[PDB]
């Protein structure tokens, strides 16, 4: 033996990564080099709570001045704080 | 701090004339006014680049003591002497979400 190794859609949070980086680079590919949007990573799950909670004291974290799925996530704390 | 000296003289004056008989009224010796020790409000790391779960017990060790008058660690009680006024300055440099 030496296991299967399994697939994209069984591995997370490595693979999660990689694949969202995957698709990134894909779409900056597939547009021409003008849909750039750094970082396909930020935070963590722990530690991104704590910043949602902090937001809540008046602080923003970069997408406001007053994974890339958590800004639709993020949106919905943040107009809580503002 | 000087400047209430001249109003109890210009007082003691008028309270003097007003009264004939009440003569000598007295006053509390200067010293007590003029000194800034018998009131209640008289190294160093850069606390900034500190994590956040360190800096927060240092924040409320400081604080804890400017509430009762008595300089803290990193927030100095500017020198505005005398009337009923005061300020003070913190330390310009810590992590937002604390500092706000």
């Amino acid at each position: 033996g030496h296991r299967e190794e399994p697939y994209l859609t069984e591995a997370g949070r490595d693979a999660f990564d990689k694949f969202c980086r995957l698709h990134q680079g894909e779409l900056q590919l597939l547009a021409g080099g003008v849909l750039q949007a750094p970082q396909p990573v930020l935070v963590k799950e722990c530690e991104l709570v704590k910043d949602v909670l902090n937001v809540l004291i008046g602080v923003v974290s970069a997408t406001f001045s007053l994974p890339e799925s958590i800004s639709s996530l993020l949106s919905e704390v943040a107009e809580y704080g503002t | 701090l000087q400047q209430s000296l001249e109003l109890k003289r210009k007082m003691l004056r008028d309270k003097q004339n007003k009264k004939n008989s009440g003569q000598h009224l007295p006053i509390f010796p200067a010293w007590v006014y003029e000194r800034p020790a018998l009131i209640g409000d008289f190294t160093a790391l850069p606390i900034g680049t500190l994590p956040l779960a360190s800096q927060e017990s240092a924040v409320v060790e400081d604080l804890l003591y400017v509430l009762v008058g008595v300089d803290g660690r990193y927030v100095s009680a500017q020198p505005l002497a005398g009337r009923q006024s005061r300020t003070f300055l913190v330390d310009p440099n810590l992590d937002l979400s604390i500092r706000e």
